[PDB]
């Protein structure tokens, strides 16, 4: 109504882990590309090159 | 007299995890619609006896 309603970016890890004493430990990584094309064009004349 | 450790040091695993996926799409829409329902003849007859 007015009363607005926030949406979050999280980015969020809860581990159970054991290492010696003074190591380091990732504990979690992510690599993600993303594409996409749309094209939309005319039967015969779209494809004429340039 | 023996006592237990506090805890017992498990192994540690490394999970590595991979999503890959692809669309693809074709539209096409061509050609010409013509009418199917049309209005077709009429007749008409009317007259007075008496």
């Amino acid at each position: 109504n007015g009363f607005t309603v926030p949406g979050f970016i999280t980015r969020r890890s809860n581990a159970e882990i054991n290492v010696g004493d003074g190591q380091t430990m990732v504990i979690s990584g992510l690599v993600n590309p993303k594409t996409a094309k749309n094209v939309s064009k005319l039967p015969w004349l779209g494809d004429i090159p340039i | 007299l023996a006592t237990p450790s506090p805890f017992d040091m498990e192994k540690m695993v490394w999970l590595d995890v991979n999503i890959l996926e692809i669309r693809k799409s074709v539209l096409e829409n061509f050609g010409v619609d013509w009418s199917k329902q049309i209005p077709g003849p009429f007749a008409a007859f009317g007259k007075d006896f008496v």
